[PDB]
């Protein structure tokens, strides 16, 4: 009745999806064999038997990760129809993944998407998971998003983009991939969620006391975020909320749709006690900049819009009191022309702890989605890097030989500057 | 006779209607299965005004539940006191407006309006004599405001003679649950002043205040607020379903409370309100109820009447009492509040007394005040909208759903005209 | 009719009121649950003057308990004889003035004065005919003095016609429980001579003296002193709640005891006072009670009347007796104390007799003396304040709470004026 | 409803807090696990479970002491959030703890303080426990008190300062630390309690017959003092008293707020009998100069103000009689301009013996807080020492290289002289 499909590009996308579907299975009490020893109708379809399968699509050019998924514990769960594999990865080259190699299987992915769509009736939207550094990520995301937006006129489209960290990088040509893919996705993405690895590293080390965190833990956190986002659809609440509500409440202007996510509470198992976890307490934890999942201090900007999804046993009266108190603060400042920048959603289902995980089970949790102007600053940094790596025309020859024009780089930089200018200009106050 | 058809739009409207029909069934002693097992013939003599008796002596509520999302209807069908509903009544779409008034009034509403009007006409022909309609909805959600305005427009175009009641949850000044609710609130209020007979503005701010302070509850849930509003509505209509030494009906209230066709917005108030311990520490006196009804802290609309004047006041009493005592109360209170009423209306109190109490207590009172202070409320909303229209924030959703800026311009113009009229008539000598 | 509203400020006031309402309930045979199980219709005929009958024949005390700290109110709610109170009456803040009169009259009092006045007005409208108010508080604690002065000012500004009674525990000369109490005592006394009708100065020094010597108790606790003061108050008002061959009310006492509006400070005295063994060693004679009431050791104010003269004397008797006997006693005592009374007032004894004794004894007597010796007391306090104002010690607290030195200057000036007036009228021939 | 928070600087502060919280747990019947097989609301917050945690904050630069606390018996009780540790101790160098090292964690301590304050509603005041000799003590006390006084305008602030003994010293540069920290705290401290180790040594040896006392016993005594001070808030009494009452009754002038504490009764367990412990008896014991906890004979000065807190079954009549008798004495002389220098408070809860302790349980106890002029003399001695150690400019180079000016020393000495002059001048009588 209300279905939403998933797409995973690149190794980051695939691992994030592993965590996400793991979490969803844990939620709806689903065995790795599609059995459950309605709720699940949104994400799981049901075969003739009592077995269920997830409406998921996995795509990559390197078959190693998909082979790992097939040989992983969640083997029997997936439908081997969707586990699309290529031959050679884009190799951190947007040109390969957007002009040369992605063409080989773009048709196959589109066909699988259409077949899944035809068997669904309450199609809500697309959850695209993909990094930015990897050429697979940028190239295939650009291609697939363009194709889908061409096909379906107006349907929800959500991305969970792994924004490259300011200093902690892994690749070398990350500015190029990021700039190209952002210039592309600026026109197609309904609403994209920036997430950085460095911020999650900081959060896990300081708050969860894990001195050496692995990618698994970051994937756990992002899966928690996604589950809390969709819990309003997947369950009932005193005040539910849909994705169209989000896009209506968080997009004052058609271009500015790049919020960031935050989650709470996050405390070690040994620290489950020693605090009562007030709704005001978790509110403060959310709004504390040390918990925001993108390396930007909101105190340098204004929250243009904020949304809070609570799950568990919550009461709107105290929630409203805490929010009103938050508004009374000074450093948390919004635009003058926006009188109220808060949307509230409540769900009765508390989150469930991941077995073998690192967090501790709680009775109330809150996810925050904030669209502010501080995030604008982040873009500038990347442009900075790009400019240097573009001043010497370094690494350009790979893309040139792959069928790309320098004018594309110039125009992408111009579009990034235009977006940053729009962000800053909206950040200003109104006359009279 | 004089049957009243109940319509519910919006999620809040549906929850309020659920609790309200629960209250009604309890009052008439109607089990969730729909069979009467009461002991007072009074309930059965007028049961038809709200119920329909199907064969085998079953009773069904004459209600309609409307939304665009299946979650709320599924919840209603799930819990108890849901079986007695006619299962064909649950009209619902699949998307949900999503706080987009254009969607709830242009795209989605155009799909289910046909079924809604068909069921409405069926109910109208099913009853003997139609008295009027009472509507339950919100003003923030796109579903509530948009579809309620659409249905009101169509129904009034189909029944210019019937009386229309609306219980619109006006968004609170301080707390705002949405971001874009000023736009839809303005548009819906425009349509209401166009095609409505009376509007019972209610705010969650005032209800929270009353529940926390007067009832002494630190955790007020939506159930409590809905129960309060249900009690208010039942007290409003109980002058119809029961005998009384001085009875009133919707037509009498409409005539009494509306001096001029535009000014037809009220505020309710209920009494008594006692905690679980603070009940046997007070005498249930008509003076006590009267003085409880009149004070700033006990008004379900976030607007101090002291800042304005009462155009008209109506009062409905339940439980046995002497008329003379009530008359003395009214005269005393009008004497002490001589500065709180319009001068050009002498004897602006409209009294009515029933003869059945709200089960569990000895007496009760409901107050309906048509005052001028409410315009202040509207002012603030306009200002909000004003700011949010100066930058035309979030405008693109409504723009791409068919609405134009001229619509907002006209809506704000009409709201300002209404506020000007209210202020001017407050200043009338 | 003639209902009297009871107000308690300060911790001492609250304890005194607790014991006093205990005494009242015992006198009228009212259980802690608030239901009457007595056997004399006399109690019920005038029960309304101090109680209110809620439905199901429950009775609640018409009392108000006020403080700024939750500890005392929590204690009152904890112990027995606390249930019958209306739970909404317990007005209390969170800080406690802390012997800072500026806090108790400028900052904290301004926060709860609204609720206090609201409850006061509610009680006033609840009763039929208001006779007057009786206040209980201290003069040392900042809470007591400051908030009592504030409430008295506001109430007198709201009711210039009603009579006001205050039972102010004046700090003792020798023993001082605080360090800064002269300042607040001076300010509160200033406000009292401004806006009060009668003040019953009482000292813990004299009460301790009486309890230790007369009652022969080596361990006098606060409970005993509070019980004594409660008995005094009940004896004062019992001429209203019971018939008597010669009855009196607060208005009669006010007229009799106040020759000039400024001199309206009294001292009380109670009789009999017998130990547990020394009771059956004495005849209960009107002469015995009369002679017991008149002596230095039996005055609840630490001031020898021999050092001054009695301006006026009032006496209220309880239990059956013959008028002629009392008249003979009065004439004899006036004959022997011819040097102890003002010359320009012949027949300065105001007699009144009730017809119900104070539970457990055969008769009793209460004496109210408006004399001139009390000025000496004031003198000493001023001197204390004088010294403490010469160095302006502890002045900075009040200075930073809004008060100025001019306030203390004016207060001392007014107190000196009062003392001068008292001394001058003592010397009047 | 009435909450008051604790801060502990340096090893002395931490050990004193160990004793204090031990005593409070013993009072409210609190297990080391926050269980109790309202009263505790003032000092303990309650989690969702029946577990309670103390509103305590521990700060130090040497992690050894905090590690001992963590490995001590009271491990599970504390919240590991507050146990703030540094890397290198200030090392008896006020400059290190006030300009160089304290900056590293001052923000963290302030953040914890603010978070604790926001979850409290009846915030009463701050109990700062810190020695003077240790550079950690002086430096961090100065810094933190300045920050808190800057933040909160008018709230109660109490210090329990371990004044350096006249002759029995442990460090060498104690005069410098003491002078600097006193010059700082003169403007911020609402009310500070002088306590010396030598006086407690004397008291334990002579009165409790313990020939070789350890620091534990002194900590027990000070914990008893603090518990008796707060018993009025934590319980009900025939005549209760709040901290604002104390500050109003003991501070005739804004600068003179340095009282000293005394406790009674103190008798060995074998001497529990052989005396009836009269209220007059314990009064005499309190007023006897051999029991005052600061090395100053009050007979050389005048008591400007005195306050007595009694706990247990007491009766105000005999209390007043004993006090009146005390006033009739000659050597106990006050200022002429103060007619009455006594404040009285009564609590129904008797103190409870510390298990494994050295004292004996009583039914009545009395704490005395006296603000006199004899204590003034003590300051002079320190100045004396300072002058000598400043005449040769000894040890100055450490502070100079740490970012301090000799003019600071000169101005601190001048301010100390000014305070001593004010004390002596108030000590004089009035004209006419
Ligand atoms: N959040 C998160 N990000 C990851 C994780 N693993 C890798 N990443 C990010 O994702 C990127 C991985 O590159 P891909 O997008 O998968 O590119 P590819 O699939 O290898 O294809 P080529 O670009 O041709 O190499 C890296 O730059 C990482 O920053 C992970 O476990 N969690
Ligand atoms: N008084 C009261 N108001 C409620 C309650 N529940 C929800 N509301 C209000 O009702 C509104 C709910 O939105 P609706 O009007 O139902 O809109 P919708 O049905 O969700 O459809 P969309 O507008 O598309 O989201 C909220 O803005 C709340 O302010 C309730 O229990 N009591
Ligand atoms: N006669 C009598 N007097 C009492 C009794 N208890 C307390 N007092 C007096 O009442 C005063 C109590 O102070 P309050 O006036 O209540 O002041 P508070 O309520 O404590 O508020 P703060 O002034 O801020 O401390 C003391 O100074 C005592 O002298 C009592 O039981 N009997
Ligand atoms: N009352 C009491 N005082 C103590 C106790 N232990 C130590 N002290 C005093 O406290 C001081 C301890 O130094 P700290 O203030 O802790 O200094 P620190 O933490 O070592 O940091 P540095 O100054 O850099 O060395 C000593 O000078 C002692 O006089 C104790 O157990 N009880
Ligand atoms: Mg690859
Ligand atoms: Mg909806
Ligand atoms: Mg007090
Ligand atoms: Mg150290």
């Amino acid at each position: 009745m209300r279905e939403c499909i998933s797409i995973h590009v690149g190794q980051a996308g695939v691992q994030i999806g592993n965590a996400c579907w793991e979490l969803y299975c844990l939620e709806h009490g689903i065995q790795p064999d599609g059995q459950m020893p309605d709720s699940f109708n949104t994400f799981f379809s049901e075969t003739g038997a009592g077995k269920h399968v997830p409406r998921a699509v996995f795509v990559d050019l390197e078959p190693t990760v998909i082979d790992e998924v097939r040989t992983g514990t969640y083997r029997q769960l997936f439908h081997p129809e969707q586990l699309i594999t290529g031959k050679e990865d884009a190799a951190n080259n947007y040109a390969r993944g957007h002009y040369t190699i992605g063409k080989e299987i773009i048709d196959l992915v589109l066909d699988r998407i259409r077949k899944l769509a035809d068997q669904c009736t309450g199609l809500q939207g697309f959850l695209v998971f993909h990094s930015f550094g990897g050429g697979t990520g940028s190239g295939f995301t650009s291609l697939l998003m363009e194709r889908l937006s061409v096909d379906y006129g107006k349907k929800s489209k959500l991305e969970f983009s792994i924004y490259p960290a300011p200093q902690v990088s892994t690749a070398v040509v990350e500015p190029y991939n990021s700039i190209l893919t952002t210039h592309t996705t600026l026109e197609h993405s309904d609403c994209a969620f920036m997430v950085d690895n460095e911020a999650i590293y900081d959060i896990c080390r300081r708050n969860l006391d894990i001195e050496r965190p692995t990618y698994t833990n970051l994937n756990r956190l992002i899966s928690q975020i996604v589950s809390s986002i969709t819990a309003s659809l997947r369950f009932d609440g005193a005040l539910n909320v849909d994705l169209t509500n989000f896009q209506t409440n968080l997009v004052p202007y058609p271009r500015i749709h790049f919020p960031l996510a935050t989650y709470a509470p996050v405390i070690s198992a040994e620290k489950a006690y020693h605090e009562q976890l007030s709704v005001a307490e978790i509110t403060n934890a959310c709004f504390e900049p040390a918990n925001q999942m993108v390396k930007c201090d909101p105190r340098h900007g204004k929250y243009m819009a904020c949304c809070l999804l609570y799950r568990g046993d919550v009461v709107p009266k105290d929630v409203n009191a805490a929010i009103a108190t938050i508004k009374t603060k000074r450093s948390i400042q919004f635009v003058d022309w926006c009188p109220t920048g808060f949307k509230v959603g409540i769900n009765y289902q508390p989150p469930t702890v991941v077995p073998g995980g690192d967090l501790a089970k709680v009775q109330r949790a809150v996810c925050m989605l904030s669209n502010t102007t501080a995030i604008a600053e982040a873009w500038a940094r990347l442009d900075h890097k790009f400019d240097l790596m573009y001043a010497k025309r370094a690494f350009v020859h790979w893309y040139v030989g792959e069928g790309m024009e320098e004018g594309e780089f110039s125009e992408a930089r111009e579009d990034m500057a235009a977006l940053e200018k729009d962000y800053e200009e909206v950040g200003v106050d109104s006359v009279e | 006779m004089r049957e009243i058809v109940h319509i519910q739009a919006g999620q809040c409207g549906n929850q309020i209607g659920a609790k309200f029909w629960e209250v009604i069934s309890d009052e008439h002693g109607i089990d969730p299965s729909g069979n009467y097992v009461g002991d007072s013939d009074l309930q059965l003599e007028r049961i038809s005004v709200y119920y329909n008796e199907a064969s085998s002596h079953k009773y069904v509520p004459r209600a309609i539940l409307v939304d665009l999302e299946p979650g709320t209807m599924d919840s209603v069908r799930s819990g108890a006191f849901g079986h007695l509903f006619r299962p064909d009544n649950f009209i619902f779409g699949q998307s949900g407006a999503g706080n987009n008034w254009a969607k709830g009034h242009y795209t989605e509403g155009a799909e289910l309006v046909d079924s809604v009007l068909d069921v409405v006409r069926k109910e109208c022909e099913n009853c003997d004599c139609l008295q009027g309609f009472q509507l339950t909805h919100s003003l923030g959600g796109g579903t509530g405001s948009g579809m309620g305005t659409l249905l009101i427009s169509k129904v009034r175009e189909e029944y210019p003679d019937r009386i229309m009641n609306t219980f619109s949850v006006v968004p609170s000044p301080k707390v705002s649950d949405t971001v874009v609710e000023p736009y839809n609130a303005t548009l819906s209020i425009h349509q209401l002043v166009e095609n409505t007979d009376e509007t019972y503005c209610i705010d969650n701010e005032a209800l929270y205040d009353i529940c926390f302070r007067t009832l002494k509850l630190a955790t007020p849930t939506y159930g409590d607020l809905n129960h309060l509003v249900s009690a208010t509505m039942s007290g409003v209509t109980t002058s119809l379903r029961f005998p009384g030494q001085l009875n009133a009906d919707l037509r009498k209230l409409a005539v009494n409370m509306v001096p001029f066709p535009r000014l037809h917005f009220f505020m309710p108030g209920f009494a008594p309100l006692t905690a679980r311990g603070s009940q046997q520490y007070r005498a249930l006196t008509v003076p006590e109820l009267t003085q409880q009804m009149f004070d700033a802290k006990n008004m379900m609309a976030a607007c101090d009447p002291r800042h304005g004047r009462y155009l008209t006041v109506a009062t409905v009493f339940r439980g046995r009492m002497s008329m003379k005592e009530v008359d003395e109360q009214m005269l005393a209170i009008q004497s002490k509040n001589s500065s709180y009423f319009v001068e050009w209306i002498p004897n602006n109190v409209k009294v009515a007394v029933c003869d059945i109490p709200p089960r569990g207590l000895k007496m009760s009172s409901t107050f309906i005040g048509n005052s001028t202070a409410i315009q202040e409320l509207f002012k603030r909303i306009s200002e909000q909208f004003t700011a949010m229209f100066r930058r035309k924030a979030f405008l693109h959703w409504y723009t791409g759903e068919g609405m134009d800026e001229m619509e907002f311009t006209e809506a704000e113009s009409n709201m300002n005209d209404l506020v000007s009229e209210y202020q001017q008539y407050q200043d009338a000598t």
